[PDB]
């Protein structure tokens, strides 16, 4: 999987919660929606690799938010590949999601799938736009909200880890989980709400993570997900963005290849998959 | 030899078994669900072509978890499958909201996040499985197949276990017509790596058009025709194309036969998705199949999204219209709007 290019667009909104998991977090306000990042994100990163709409092959997008995606606020699905491929001009492509996948998963099975099909020019997207889900106030955990668009070239040659988190090896971590809201009383309500039990060590066991798994790979340079503040500096993280800027500092300095780690946190684990650069 | 070197080889993709679950109840046209829908007539429900269908049981322990740890139990059972060797679970579920996580996350109710298959994969035991969660609604078991086969041609899984649970009636609007056709149920499917020839993907298409994205959604809305105070919901929406549909289904066959190199004289038996009896005698119109080569099956299930092709698939094979080294094609369209068309070799596939 070679990355062609990078897109990334964020609100210039920040907000701060307290707690274990807190920091400061990019969030979206009123009612923005998905598609008003996105779009440009993508295009940023087409106008990069000079690769037209309709030669995008395939777009699969990760988006957990069940509201705010596209104009019409209160559309959950079909999921944003559709609307991104009609506003783009995508004539020629499949769509599709992958759900609740790590960034890192998505892109080791989009590089089996769009080699195997022959596919030239492929769009991984990840966004948010979480105005719909509750944060969770006990712990500090909020999501990012934003878009990243990596416009990719299929090798076939990706590999690929699943590793466990660091610290404690005893430790059983708890997961994040979106409830349903069981209360909307107005089309704009929360329609969910993240809930990750505040674990003071999960930060520095997904940093741990992400190192032990790192060394399966000790000749790579790596990339990887800020999901948390704490240790950061000034708290702030942006999350799955994070990885926006660490692949330009890598393209910078001419790297042909690097690792790409992701924190899943549903699974509580780490994923990791190896890439080509442009 | 062609070379003096040896060429490499795609592995060849094993249908191994298949099974579907489906509710233990059944509702016919006339049954009380439908009191609150308007505008409904002998000639809608003639239409549609469907007569009864199933619907999740909550209170009695039916959901979109509790029927596939059921059905994918026995088919590893049947198929003598050890948990350990599934090398990837794939798991599609339409409906943003699931309800049950097991003995894995008990306290867990109604819920959009996480999805199925990292529980699915604790649930039974699939202690090397990688979990992924895919969706493209109803095309979503052909997605899941074409992921399966891309992974097992490659080298890296030998096999996958793949399940599509549709939860629909928890999305259905039933003070609207909308309401009417949809309806519940389960697949689970094995594939693995082939030891031989005898069944393999000799070529699959997909395609998206996202022209008529917003007609058929699902958006958090009041009830059609609510009464009292009526809640907000995520509902199925339809909004308002006429050859839309009809047409980029055979456009994904016509691909797929191409990259097989073969045309529909080749083909042995169809599988199509089900959403209504003139869209698929349209398809099979548009491919030259026969109607004595395919099914029409939404009659006695409604339309269970992505579970109505491999449904079908199981009912061809269990009634002998499908047999061991056919070449068939199966093919759908899903909302977004996405289209998908396989070419098969099968062998023995195992119903469970």
């Amino acid at each position: 999987m070679l990355i062609q290019a990078v897109g990334v667009n964020l609100p210039p909104s920040y907000v701060c919660l307290e707690g274990p998991l807190g920091g400061e977090r990019p969030r979206a306000q009123g009612d923005e929606m998905l598609m008003q990042r996105l779009l440009p994100a993508v295009r940023e990163a087409l106008d990069e690799a000079a690769v037209k709409p309709e030669e995008i092959d395939l777009i699969v997008g990760l988006a957990l938010s069940p509201d705010h995606l596209i104009e019409n606020r209160d559309i959950m699905a079909p999921k944003i590949g559709h609307p991104l491929q009609k506003v783009l001009g995508a004539n020629r492509a499949h769509v599709f999601d992958l759900t609740d996948s790590s960034l890192a998963r998505a892109l080791y099975v989009v590089d089996t799938l769009a080699s195997d099909q022959g596919y030239r020019n492929v769009l991984v997207v990840r966004g948010e736009s979480s105005q719909g889900l509750e944060v969770d106030s006990e712990s500090g955990f909020a999501l990012a909200d934003g878009a990243l668009a990596l416009l990719c070239r299929p090798t076939g040659k990706a590999a690929f880890r699943r590793g466990a988190l660091g610290g404690d090896p005893a430790q059983e971590w708890l997961p994040l989980s979106i409830p349903l809201n069981t209360d909307i009383r107005q089309v704009g309500d929360v329609k969910g709400h993240l809930n990750l039990p505040a674990q003071p060590g999960l930060p520095e066991a997904v940093r741990a993570g992400f190192t032990r798994l790192a060394g399966d790979f000790p000749q790579l340079n790596w990339v990887r997900e800020e999901w948390f503040g704490q240790g950061r500096p000034d708290g702030r993280c942006l999350g799955p963005f994070e990885l926006a800027s660490q692949l330009r500092a890598a393209q910078r300095d001419r790297l042909d290849e690097l690792l790409l780690i992701s924190f899943d946190p549903f699974g509580m684990v780490v994923e990791g998959v190896t890439l080509e650069l442009a | 030899a062609e070379n003096l070197y040896f060429q490499g080889h795609m592995h060849k993709v094993k249908l191994a078994a298949i099974t579907c679950e489906l509710p233990a109840r059944s509702y016919e046209n006339d049954d009380p669900v439908f009191a609150a829908v308007p505008d409904l007539s002998e000639s809608w429900w003639q239409f549609w072509g469907v007569n009864r269908r199933g619907y999740f049981d909550p209170r009695n322990g039916e959901n979109e978890f509790s029927l596939v740890v059921r059905a994918a139990e026995r088919l590893l059972r049947s198929s003598d499958t050890a948990p350990d060797s599934v090398d990837m679970l794939i798991c599609s579920a339409s409906s943003p909201i699931m309800t049950d996580a097991g003995d894995v996350l008990p306290d867990l109710r109604g819920r959009l996040y996480p999805r199925m298959a990292n529980v699915l994969s604790k649930q039974l035991g699939l202690s090397r499985a990688l979990p992924l969660d895919s969706q493209m609604e109803a095309a979503s078991f052909l997605l899941n197949l074409r992921l399966a086969a891309s992974m097992i041609r490659q080298g890296k899984a030998e096999k996958v276990l793949v399940v599509c649970s549709e939860y629909i009636s928890n999305l259905l609007d039933f003070t609207s017509r909308t309401s009417t056709l949809f309806a519940d149920g389960c697949a689970v499917a094995l594939l693995t790596r082939g030891d031989d020839d005898s069944c393999d993907l000799l070529a699959s298409a997909e395609h998206s058009d996202a022209t008529f994205y917003e007609v058929a959604t699902g958006r958090w809305r009041l009830p059609e025709n609510p009464t009292g105070e009526a809640k907000p919901r995520l509902y199925f929406s339809l909004f308002s194309m006429a050859s839309f549909v009809p047409t980029n289904v055979p456009i994904a066959m016509r691909r797929a036969l191409e990259k097989a190199g073969l045309g529909s004289d080749d083909i042995d038996y169809f599988v199509f998705h089900q959403p209504a009896p003139f869209l698929v005698k349209a398809w099979a119109e548009g491919i030259g199949a026969r109607p004595e080569q395919y099914q029409l099956t939404m009659g006695d299930t409604g339309v269970m999204i992505s579970v109505s092709i491999p449904y079908t698939l199981m009912t061809g094979l269990r009634e002998g219209k499908i047999r061991p080294g056919d070449r068939i094609v199966m093919a759908g369209a899903a909302t977004g709007w996405g289209f998908a068309a396989q070419v098969w070799q099968l062998g023995e596939v195992l119903v469970c």
